[PDB]
């Protein structure tokens, strides 16, 4: 199933030719009884779900288009292309296919859906252009036959196609599968079948030919091309001839003359000597005289130019898997890349001894009789195929080494966190990957690995991230997966393809509510940041260096080492929160997270309006550091505040229908629970007190949360409008909504000096903006929680809205997991799990990761054919006597009686005497 | 299965009778249509046919043969006298318009509902009522453009017809059936493209009908249709559904397992519980996330939150009505009802180890609950979510408490009973802490219809049933120890000369009837065709409800005899009863009596050590108790906690099952087939005993230690099984959970769309 | 070239003499080798197939050839025969005609 | 030669792909679409 797979088989000079298949549903009698030939087991088996195609389509298709279609993926997969970014290139496509008959399986007329679906699923045309739809590809299209040449004038084809400058790319290969056994049937009648069925290439033991079936696809571009884009490269092909027998006297061998043509042609196209190849892989079918003819052309060809010391070493492929009809040349290629990488050349199997058909005797040719070294060195190894047919279409290729697989020159690192993706199009193809990925992270380079998944494999339905710095890690983690079980390095879903998604900015001073054990971590946990993410410390810097200058330079001691007063109501916590959201943004945005909305809570609500793209950076930072001065006369003020385990309704009320009411007010409503209370310390205390009476919770005692006074008020209104009349407002790209209001903000409430200075003229309405965002349509909604535990309030008053039982996923971003990186890459995981298409390269950015390969997609399998599997075959008799033919029966018949009709051809054949003619 | 439409058999008669002819009208007499013409999916069928003419004139005799079963012979499935050249004039232009006139119409669409409540379905091509009406004793309809090959013109449309003539001769009727006879048809013509037919049942037992074209022209009339001595012949053997093993699997949420939103203010909240800390709490819970709620609990414990006191204790559901029914006086509105179970912890504040007075106690209390609060708002649609403790089998926690059982049977009750609600069982961990109540509604609210869930650490669990092959050949290779006894215990003697009769074929040498019957009954029966292999038998006559003839059981292979190695209690009837004609003194008087005799035995058996020197030890249950049935409450409450209390020993290390069976061949009844029919039109299919037993029997050694959940062996199709009864919103023990987020391309080839 | 199922025409089964034939007689990369082979030409002979565009791709594939300089000459076209009646019933079936 | 490829019918794949042909093909032999006379079409008289 993969060029190692073939190199394995090789390497260890093992053979596939074996017994018939089952399961396909042959009728064949006596007729293969002894027959010997290299199958494909499980041909009838394919996933039409995993192609989108309906399975009654699937039954109607040809084997042959169904291996293409299945081989042509894992051929992208193995460029380290994404399929889906190859859709709408100019791909062109060449594909080397045969009729093979299929719909003569039948036993029956088809039903009458299957019917509609043969014309598409069997035509030879069709195949090439199943393909380029399948995969979107806009370049040329075509199938093309020569028998057993056909793989190889596909490969000519396609080199001619990219040399002119048709296309960037080309696709080139071709199928072979004996749906029916009538090809079987007749070499065996024929008796050209070696009667062991070994291709015995080459040998003095040689009998015949042997069948066998087999796909290859392999993705072609110019190596300039290539190079500038930094593909992998598996071989170079550098030049190709077809020529054809023709017709001759017979006296002179045409095969003979014909193959000393192509094989100077191939060398003066790929403008290279022959003294510079170093192997052939041969023809070398088993056929007795033909593999005789074909080594005499060697030997008048190359055989004839030699360096001192260095015979040409010949093989055939065909000795371990058989002749494999129309994709022979491929065959041949993944043999020849193979050992071009592991720098050997495998043994020929079954050799007793080399042909006497030809002259050995010049030592300039031998058969690779025993495996041989084949070093990369200062002379560049080369190789060349030949394909050869009675027909009469030859052809030969030239390979060469890929060029030098310069090393990364690759760094030393602390172990910073790498996050594995997968993702598949149901649930077991992904425990799948699971299972064959840890063979790989047990013996591969962790961050390559990594590197390599989120790149070189397309995203689907069904997904997983995994999380670690250890290989151990890593190894828990996907043997959890495998396993279907839960553990903390992992995140399991499916894609919401919805993309509605909303992002929450906190004020400083909120984690006066007293969680500070966690908002004055969240700080610390983003200096973490700093050291595991560039686009963070870059921001965070341009923010810091470029506006520190508003305050002095001890700010950006505050801003490194941050502590209790970033959770505080003061300049410098202001500032620090301003500097910290707006650099959290910026690596959010980084790894392509984008808002479809954004609401900011108290003084957030700036780095909300900023990253709605509203401000520059520097308006932000003078309007914040404002808010900053008047929010440190509100908090060094006589006032106080609370929290009340009332609503807003049941505590305005109380407050407003009482007296000992005097100059307190709400401050506050996010969470539908409980609501802030702030004004005179003596009504204040006394309406929590009153509360208490009533047996509800309160939290106290706090500092200020509005302006006590109206002198408090034009004093800031002052302030405020000299700054908001120099700030260069623009309107913003995406829904921008305001704790003020609950609402959306307006052009002129965005310039507005009241609407700045609203936010201490409250209340605060976190919980009407909360509900708003999920009556527009909100999915998925984003926590900048370094203070205040902002996603918190968010869940509490968006969980309880409204009858639906909707989706909601609340994520915190600078959250509690122990390593700082991994709990912003498990938010991120945790959305990109849900459905958003989330850049991963930020975690791989800086470091020495190297694009390495990996397996291929699992496939989930089911039986596609157009009839059931054959009972057991013991079921066959011997046939009527000619004349007497088929006896009834007749129910009620008193003695048994017999038919039988002749046609003309079978009248013939028994009236074996004639009368007067 | 697929079979030959009696129709088609009609016609193929009347075709080869015409075959020699150009004559346009015709007559068949005496006809006999035999048997049913069937085919096993996948098989080819011969057929042969027969014009052996008598000589008598028009009488040709046509017979029709369909083939040898296997390597079997010619059968006959058809034959009719022919008499050609009818030569009689008829009635003519006889008004159409006229025939529905005394009769009320019938949507088609429920003509073919009752037909398939009659095990009976159609393809297109014989869906050919268009308008149906129906009065007293007769019938009349509008047939459709019976399209057949050689029908718009030629005679093939008669097969169609005569199956339309079929289906409304049947439709009057009741119990599954097919026509047996016809004394007289007569024929003139192909038919048009619209016919009216009249059918009649003025005979005894019999039918009548005429075919009429569009315009009112006699083309044909039918004499003498007979179903009946084909109604009710034995549907086993028949239905197409293999014996299989089913099991409740527990299959983990790792994808979607985020819980969404809850309803907001669409009503509120009532949350009962054995704890009113827990009501209290939840309530809490659901005030901070702004859901409107209230906290009840048991008149047994205080007012401790401002908690609603209700008077469950009492069996009574009408005093529960009342007292929702002042609460529906201060103006509240239901979303849903959440009642919480306290687990284990009973045992604790009781002191008490009593399992099935505990069951009896909870089942009482729950019904009075549900009833009681059902009878006062129902009309609202409220959503009820029903959480037990540790009652889920397949999970982590430790062994199921068999005491929880009586809430799986209500919750399966209001899934079949009252389908138009919105319900869930939830089973908690019975020692962890329970989740946020949040988790809870917002998991729920993922469901539209019914399902079970369960919780185990921070993981959701949910249930689906599913079927797997069942090898009977380990029953075949099972010979059971000849140095043994084994026990055939509580069954009746259908059931027990059936068991009997395996345990001689399976090389039994001592066997004990452990029935009340047997040592006072005629059982000389029993006796004989167990001494066709059995060499020692003998009988009790014991009282299972009795802890001292329990004794005598136990003082048995204590006795000296061949050690015992088997025991199996067979199954036994349980009374009907729904939800509704039912209240908790009823209900646990009810369990009581069913439950007392299988768990003194097992008791008794396992406190002297019986248990566990038995090889094999069965329980009785039924197959359908897995996914339930509407009217059958205590009998799914005792397959329940029978179901619980073997797993209880079992994860004991002893070799107790509960078995949950079909109905066994042997037990349906010959005179009153109905029970079978009932469960033959819900898709569930008898089965021999022996075949059963050989399935399940040797299987105790394999372990299957856990994951094994609830577990039962029966013919059924459960498409069947869920289209039967009635449902609107899916249940995901037996369905497939939801649809999910993807659709298709045109495909190639198509330069459409 | 497509493959016209000519064969398919036989009820009886053909003589042998006949049956020894039929392959090369209907292969469809058989088509543009019996050309070279009876005309005696030594260029590359290939046979395509693309549904109704197989003339238009063969003649585009003649024209690189000898614009790259592969051969002499170069010899393109193509046939189209309905033999059997298949493609004119399915094109009638779904009333395309 | 092109494909026209898969995608959305609304935006006429086919048409497109005729588009992109017909450039092609006049790239190719360094003729300019002015100097042409006229065109034999395909036109097999399939309605759309």
């Amino acid at each position: 199933r993969s060029p190692e797979d073939l190199w394995d088989l090789v390497d260890s000079g093992g053979d596939a030719v074996g017994g018939l298949p089952a399961g396909r549903g042959w009728q064949a009698g006596s007729a293969l009884d002894g027959v010997n030939a290299g199958f494909i087991h499980g041909v009838e088996e394919f996933d039409p779900y995993f192609f989108g195609l309906d399975p009654v389509e699937a039954a109607a298709m040809d084997p042959q288009q169904r291996l293409l279609l299945e081989t042509t993926w894992e051929a992208f997969e193995r460029a380290g292309i994404d399929p889906v970014a190859a859709r709408g290139s100019r791909t062109a496509v060449y594909a080397g296919v045969q009729f093979g008959g299929y719909p003569l399986l039948m036993r029956e007329a088809p039903p009458p859906q299957v019917l509609d679906h043969l014309g598409l699923g069997n035509s030879v045309g069709a195949a090439s252009g199943r393909l380029a739809y399948q995969f979107g590809l806009l370049g040329g299209a075509v199938t093309v036959d020569t028998q057993c040449t056909s793989s190889i004038v596909a490969l000519h084809l396609a080199v001619k196609a990219l040399r002119n400058g048709e296309c960037a790319l080309a696709l080139a290969g071709g199928a072979c599968v004996m749906s029916l056994p009538t090809v079987l049937m007749d070499f065996h009648r024929r008796s050209l079948l070696a009667p062991d069925g070994r291709s015995k290439s080459f040998a003095a033991a040689a009998d015949g030919v042997s069948l066998a079936e087999g796909a290859g696809m392999l993705l072609l571009e110019r190596l300039s091309d290539a190079r500038r884009n930094g593909h992998p490269v598996m071989a170079v092909i550098r030049g190709t001839a077809i020529n054809q027998d023709g017709a001759t006297n017979g006296i002179i061998s045409p095969s003979g003359r014909a193959q000393e043509r192509v094989i100077r042609a191939a060398l003066a196209d790929g403008r290279v000597t022959a003294d510079s190849v170093d192997a052939v892989e041969g023809h070398g079918v088993g056929a007795t005289l033909g593999d005789g003819v074909e080594v005499t052309s060697l030997l008048s060809t190359y055989g004839q130019e030699r360096p001192a010391g260095r015979p040409l070493l010949l093989g055939s492929v065909k000795s371990n898997i058989g002749h494999t009809q129309t994709v022979g040349a491929v065959a041949g290629i993944v043999k020849l890349v193979m050992a071009l990488r592991n720098e050997r050349l495998p043994r020929t199997v079954h050799v007793d001894g080399p042909t006497p058909h030809a002259d050995w005797s010049s030592g300039t040719v031998r058969l690779l009789t025993e495996p041989e070294p084949w070093r990369r060195g200062e002379r560049v190894r080369r190789a060349g195929l030949t394909c050869l047919t009675l027909s009469g279409t030859n052809g030969h290729l030239i390979l060469e080494e890929p060029p030098a697989d310069e090393p990364a020159a690759r760094p030393a690192n602390p172990e910073r966190t790498v996050p594995l993706v997968l993702s598949a199009k149901s649930p077991t193809a992904l425990r799948e990957q699971a299972e064959r990925l840890r063979a790989t992270i047990t013996a591969a380079e962790p961050v390559d690995v990594g590197h390599s998944l989120h790149t070189t494999r397309s995203s689907f339905r069904h997904r997983a991230v995994v999380l670690g710095t250890g290989r151990e890690e890593l190894a828990a983690g996907l043997d959890a997966l495998a396993g279907d079980r839960t553990a903390d390095g992992l995140v399991r879903g499916v894609a919401r393809a919805q993309g509605q998604t909303a992002l929450l900015f906190g004020g400083a001073g909120d984690g006066t509510s007293g969680d500070r054990p966690a908002d004055a971590e969240g700080p610390r946990t983003a200096r973490g940041l700093y050291e595991a993410f560039p686009a963070f410390a870059e921001a965070l810097d341009e923010v810091t260096e470029h506006l520190a200058g508003l305050l002095g330079p001890e700010v950006r001691a505050a801003v490194r080492e941050p502590g209790p007063a970033c959770a505080e109501p003061t300049v410098v916590g202001q500032a620090v929160a301003f500097a910290l959201n707006t650099a959290l943004h910026r690596l959010l945005t980084a790894f392509a997270v984008r808002p479809d909305a954004t609401l900011g809570h108290g003084a957030g609500e700036v780095a909300a309006a900023y990253a709605a793209g509203a401000l520059s950076l520097a308006d932000g930072a003078a309007l914040v550091t404002a808010l900053g001065r008047i929010t440190e006369r509100v908090a060094t003020g006589p006032g106080a505040s609370v929290w009340v385990r009332a609503t807003e309704d049941e505590v305005r009320a109380a407050l407003s229908g009482s007296q000992e009411q005097v100059g307190a007010a709400v401050a506050a409503v996010d969470e539908p629970g409980t609501t802030v209370v702030s004004g005179d310390a003596g009504a204040v205390a006394r309406v929590a007190a009153h509360w208490r009476a009533h047996g509800r919770a309160t939290g106290a005692p706090r500092p200020a949360r509005l302006l006590l006074s109206p002198d408090d008020e034009q004093a800031a209104l002052a302030e405020l409008r000299a700054i908001v009349a120099g700030l260069a407002f623009r309107e913003p790209e995406v829904p921008l909504l305001s704790t003020v209001t609950g609402q959306p903000v307006e052009p002129a409430e965005l310039r507005s000096a009241e609407h700045w200075l609203d936010h201490l003229r409250g209340p605060t309405r976190f919980l009407d903006g909360v509900r708003r965002l999920r009556t527009d349509g909100v999915t998925r909604l984003v926590g900048l929680d370094l203070s205040g535990d902002l996603t918190g309030p968010a869940g509490r008053s968006a969980a309880g809205f409204g009858e639906p039982g909707r989706p909601l996923l609340l994520a915190s971003v600078p959250g509690g997991g122990r390593p700082p990186g991994q709990a912003l890459l498990s938010a991120l995981g945790e959305l990109h799990t849900d459905g958003v298409a989330i850049d991963w390269s930020q975690a791989f950015e800086g470091r020495g990761a190297r694009r390495v390969d990996l397996p291929t997609y699992p496939y989930q399998k089911v039986r596609c054919w157009l009839v059931p599997p054959e009972p057991q075959v013991s079921v066959v008799a011997a046939p009527p006597h000619p004349l007497l033919g088929t006896a009834l029966d007749l129910v009620d018949a008193t003695g048994q009686s017999f038919t039988q009709q002749l046609t003309p051809g079978q009248v013939a054949g028994v009236f074996g005497q004639q009368l007067y003619g | 299965t697929p079979v030959l439409p009696a129709g088609a058999r009609l016609e193929w008669l009347l075709a080869a009778a015409r075959h020699g002819s150009p004559d346009s009208a015709w007559t068949l007499t005496g006809i006999r249509l035999p048997g049913t013409v069937s085919a096993a999916s996948g098989t080819p069928v011969a057929l042969q046919t027969s014009r052996e003419d008598s000589g008598d004139g028009h009488r040709v005799r046509a017979f029709v043969k369909g083939p040898g079963t296997g390597g079997g012979r010619w059968a006959e499935r058809g034959g009719a006298t022919v008499v050609p050249a009818v030569t009689r004039p008829a009635p003519d232009r006889v008004d159409p318009e006229s025939l529905p006139e005394g009769l009320a119409e019938l949507d088609v669409a429920e003509v073919y509902r009752r037909l398939w409540r009659q095990g009976s379905d159609y393809a297109e091509p014989l869906r050919v009522l268009r308008r149906v009406w129906l009065g007293g004793d007769e019938a009349v309809a509008l047939v459709g453009t019976a399209d057949v090959p050689t029908g718009p013109s030629g005679w093939s449309r008669w097969a169609a017809v005569l199956e339309a003539a079929v289906q409304l001769a049947a439709l009057s009727g009741s119990g599954p059936r097919t026509p047996v006879s016809v004394d007289r048809l007569e024929v003139s013509g192909p038919p048009s493209e619209v016919v009216w037919l009249r059918v009649r049942h003025g005979a005894d037992g019999a039918a009548d009908a005429v075919v009429l074209s569009g315009e009112g022209v006699r083309l044909a009339a039918v004499q003498g249709l007979r179903l009946r001595p084909m109604a009710g012949r034995e549907p086993a053997g028949l239905a197409e559904a293999p014996l299989e093993r089913h099991e409740v699997v527990w299959h983990a949420l790792a994808e979607d397992g985020r819980p969404g939103a809850i309803g907001g203010g669409t009503g509120s909240w009532l949350v009962f519980s054995d704890d009113p800390e827990r009501a209290a709490a939840w309530c809490d819970e659901l005030a901070l996330f702004g859901v409107p709620a209230v906290a009840l609990a048991g008149e047994d414990a205080e007012g401790r939150d401002g908690t609603e006191t209700v008077p469950v204790g009492t069996g009574d559901p009408d005093v529960v009505g009342k007292t929702f029914a002042e609460l529906r006086e201060r103006g509240v509105t239901v979303a849903g009802l959440l009642v919480h179970d306290a687990g284990d912890a009973r045992e604790p504040a009781s002191g008490a180890d009593d399992p099935l007075d505990a069951a009896c106690r909870r089942g009482g209390r729950t019904l009075a609950l549900v009833r009681g609060f059902l009878q006062e708002y129902a009309e609202q649609t409220p959503r009820i979510v029903l959480c037990s403790a540790g009652a889920a089998a397949g999970l982590a926690g430790g062994p199921p408490h068999p005491a929880q059982a009586p809430l799986t049977a209500l919750f399966t009750s209001l899934v079949w009973e009252h389908p138009e609600l919105p319900c869930a069982q939830v089973d908690l961990d019975p020692a962890e802490d329970p989740p946020t109540v949040v988790s809870l509604l917002g998991q729920v609210m993922r469901l539209p219809g019914a399902g079970r869930l369960a919780v185990r650490g921070g993981r959701w669990f949910e249930a689906r049933l599913e079927r797997r092959p069942a090898p009977a050949d380990r029953g075949e290779r099972l010979a059971l120890r000849p140095d043994a006894t084994y026990l055939v215990a509580g069954g009746d003697t259908r059931h027990a000369a059936a068991a009997l009769e395996w345990l001689a074929a399976r090389g039994a040498r001592s066997v004990v009837l452990a029935g009340a019957e047997s040592e006072r009954g005629d059982l000389a029966g029993a006796r004989t065709t167990g001494h066709a292999g059995i060499e020692r038998l003998e009988h009790v006559a014991v009282d299972l409800s009795s802890a001292a003839d329990v004794a005598r059981l136990a003082e048995l292979c204590a006795d000296g005899r061949p050690p015992l190695r088997g025991v199996l209690l067979l199954p036994q009837p349980v009374a009907g009863g729904g939800l509704d004609e039912l209240d908790g003194a009823r209900f646990g008087a009810e369990l009581a009596g069913a439950l007392r005799g299988p768990v003194e035995l097992t008791r008794r058996f396992t406190d002297v050590g019986l248990t566990g020197g038995t090889d094999f030890f069965v329980l009785s249950t039924s197959v359908v108790s897995l996914p339930g049935r509407a009217g059958t409450v205590v009998g799914s409450a005792a397959d329940a906690f029978l179901t619980a209390l073997a797993r209880h020993h079992r994860q004991a290390g002893l070799p107790v099952v509960a078995a949950a069976w079909g109905p066994w061949l042997e037990s349906v009844d010959e005179s009153d087939e109905a029970p079978a029919v009932a469960f033959a039109e819900a898709g569930v299919y008898p089965a021999p005993g022996g075949e059963m037993l050989d399935a399940l029997l040797p299987l105790p050694a394999a372990g299957e230690a856990d994951g094994s959940g609830e577990a039962g062996l029966a013919r059924v199709d459960w498409d069947r099984y869920l289209t039967a009864g009635h449902r609107p919103l899916p249940y995901t023990v037996l369905e497939t959970r939801a649809s999910y987020d993807e659709e298709k391309a045109p495909g190639f080839g198509q330069n459409r769309m």
